[PDB]
């Protein structure tokens, strides 16, 4: 069985975290964003996975080569000259998707997180004998999204109603697909948006056919703190023994086995500390995320912020209000940040008392 | 009746017209100018070369100099727009300064920029203005 | 004869231009900033040049290797673990500065520009027989700088009353007999080392040129004026002239200019550029490979490498563009400090940092 993942570009809207590592290489809850659905593809026994990137993979070959042996999965890249809409990158990778058995392959987007029930979807495919499968999640705001008008009896879609002024539905696409090899021929050589041109072509043929979990489109660095809540919440349901606990722990916290915490601290709720970190004593972490190798000194109070790789927060420093730090950022002691988006390799010796972009 | 509207769409001594343009026959034009959408030019006006006109209306006896740019503006009577000068605005029909308005016989000098402001009649501008009301 | 150049770090205060290329590799008036004083060291016949950097030289080895043969000069790097004040990096490079002949070497700062009369300074050294030499320039604000009260005697920083107006210019001339007076601890040459020789009365020049401390990207347009002004005096045939040229303009032989343009004053267009028709350049500097489309109006701005200014786009008021920045047509920018690899399709009507 095969699979394909749509990445896109480098993650321009995720800077300064994507100034060095690309979008799928950003550590989300300890693990890079790409590992959240590759291991899920191992739950359904997918051997080979292709990436529909647009940039040069020369910067990430060392990372993808170390995951092929640890996870026992074949990982190959596909680079397109131009972004070919939404379904174009699939036309180029059709050669790496056809194994001969004519089995349906998965198509995933890097900008979405969920619980990924891929196992019980094949049974939903091998039951009625459909040709194409998509996943759908309910949203409170159907006007800001593209509404899918299906019947509530079998699961067949009919039309695409984007920005409905009146109520025609509330169910939208979730960015995860399940396509038979019999669809890779309906595409043209021209960049086609799968949401605007390809999907309506199969809906009118009535040859196609709900997500019981969380949905989040991560397209901005501030979505990492709100998207991590939905992730840790699902972890409290799936496996509650994977989240650390203790007298100094409040809420849902995902700590790494490598990370070390000092005494007299208070962490939570919704905090994720990467590996190789060094947390000193007297700190107060809340609604934040810590990436690899960064050491937080004593008596620091961090709330709802994002810490890059190999940074250093000085003693008694206060960080709050969606403060974004790049890689290797050294915050002096007693420094206050109120929403400072700092570039990597920067020493902060002044307070960022108001939202401001520092270079 | 679109033939009353200028539809050049080329360069046969006719400038590059980009739809929804009314050009008076008494105007003077240069084929290197791009007259964009939603522009209404009046009589006895001298249009310079390589100038860009979108979302604006120009009154009579206006002088447009070398490489001028006019966005979301209303140029008054007998006004003079200097060379490499720019007169733009946001286009917000709800904001007061969303459409920059120039008075009668206002002379915007060369390279002078006017962004979303209101200039009165018989006024000379040697310096660039922004988000103000010039008397 | 030897020489040493104090670079420092990567140029954190010069971003986004130093986000990719380090501080000394930024093209200033067509040429990289490092070549402005390397060729001046060849005017006095200096064979080897060492760089007292703080970052890893692995990113500029290809650049420093291409200048060793073109200029016939030995270029080697020195990397310190920590910044050791101002005189520390010289304590590490003492092994590469002593050739045995015991001749004085030069110490230059990468953040300073001048006319560099290095030739007539050796004669100013081989006349009275001094031990150490520095260069001094007059400034209108002596309180904001460190005043040298001159032979020099004392250091008066931030003088509330007037004790002088002459400050250091960042260019030195030191005998080999000075490399021993330093300690292993980080010592600042301006606060500790210079007073040690001043009290010894074993030191002793006025700079007859321009001085500019480039520590921010906006100083490139005003510092280019002082450079092009001095060029009108030294060699006036090095500045292009013509009916579309006004003031002092430095164009590259590789750069091509369209018709119906107006360039000046104080504009420097790098090599490999292609300027289209109807443009109006003034007080700006253009780097390599960037294409500016037709009918664009750019004033007092900085254009990065291999960028693109759309047609009818207006750029003014110290707008800073990174490498490979694509400005759409009819776009206005009023002081937008933009990051590299960014497509600008909206107006930056007010000063704003775009990523």
């Amino acid at each position: 069985m095969k699979a394909l993942i749509l990445v896109g570009g480098f993650g321009t809207r995720l800077r300064p975290l994507t100034l060095s590592f690309p979008k799928p290489l950003v550590d989300f809850a300890n693990k890079p964003m790409i590992l959240h659905q590759i291991e899920a593809l191992k739950a359904v026994g997918v051997d080979e996975v292709v990436l529909a990137i647009n940039y040069q993979p020369e910067v990430m070959l060392n990372f993808l080569k170390d995951f092929e042996t640890k996870l026992e999965i074949k990982i190959t890249c596909s680079q397109e000259t131009e972004p070919l809409g939404t379904a174009g990158p699939l036309a180029l990778a059709r050669d790496k998707l056809l194994d001969g058995s004519g089995e349906p392959f998965f198509v995933l987007n890097s900008d979405v997180i969920s619980e990924y029930p891929l196992k019980e979807m094949l049974e939903f495919h091998k039951s009625h004998g459909g040709e194409a499968s998509i996943m759908v999640t309910k949203v409170d705001e159907p006007s800001k999204y593209g509404v899918v008008v299906m019947e509530e009896s079998t699961g067949r879609v009919e039309k695409f109603v984007e920005k409905p002024k009146l109520y025609v539905g509330n169910k939208i696409n979730a960015g995860i697909y399940l396509l038979n090899p019999s669809v890779l021929d309906k595409i043209e050589l021209r960049p086609t948006s799968i949401e605007k041109e390809t999907f309506p072509k199969i809906a009118a043929a009535q040859g196609l056919y709900v997500l019981p979990g969380f949905w989040m489109d991560i397209g901005q660095p501030r979505d990492y703190i709100t998207g991590l809540r939905l992730y840790l919440d699902s972890l409290r349901k799936k496996s509650p023994a994977k989240l650390t606990s203790g007298p100094h722990i409040v809420g849902n916290v995902l700590v790494d086995e490598t990370a070390t915490i000092g005494e007299g601290c208070l962490i939570g709720p919704d905090v994720a500390i990467g590996p190789g970190c060094i947390v000193e004593s007297g700190v107060r972490l809340s609604r934040c995320t810590v990436m690899r190798g960064v050491r937080i000194k004593k008596h620091a109070c961090i709330s709802s912020s994002i810490i890059g790789w190999h940074s250093t927060v000085g003693q008694w420093a206060r960080i709050e209000n969606m403060t974004i730090l790049g890689e290797d950022v050294h915050v002096s002691d007693e420094i206050y940040s109120n929403g400072g988006v700092v570039l990597p390799h920067k020493e902060i010796k002044s307070n960022i008392l108001k939202p401001e972009i520092v270079m | 009746s679109p033939h009353i509207l200028a539809s050049g769409d080329g360069t046969n001594r006719k400038p590059t017209i980009i739809g929804d343009v009314y050009i008076h026959p008494s105007v003077k034009l240069h084929p290197t100018a791009k007259i964009g959408p939603n522009v209404s030019i009046s009589a006895n006006v001298r249009v310079g070369p390589g100038v860009r006109l979108i979302s604006c209306i120009i009154l009579d006896d206006v002088e447009i100099k070398e490489n001028a740019v006019v966005i979301n503006s209303i140029i008054g009577w007998k006004s003079s727009i200097g060379r490499w000068s720019r007169v733009q605005a946001s286009g917000d029909y709800n904001d007061r300064l969303g459409i920059t308005i120039l008075g009668e016989a206002v002379t915007v000098e060369d390279e002078v920029a006017v962004i979303g402001s209101i200039v009165l009649q018989n006024k000379t501008l040697n310096v660039s203005v922004q988000d103000d009301i010039i008397l």
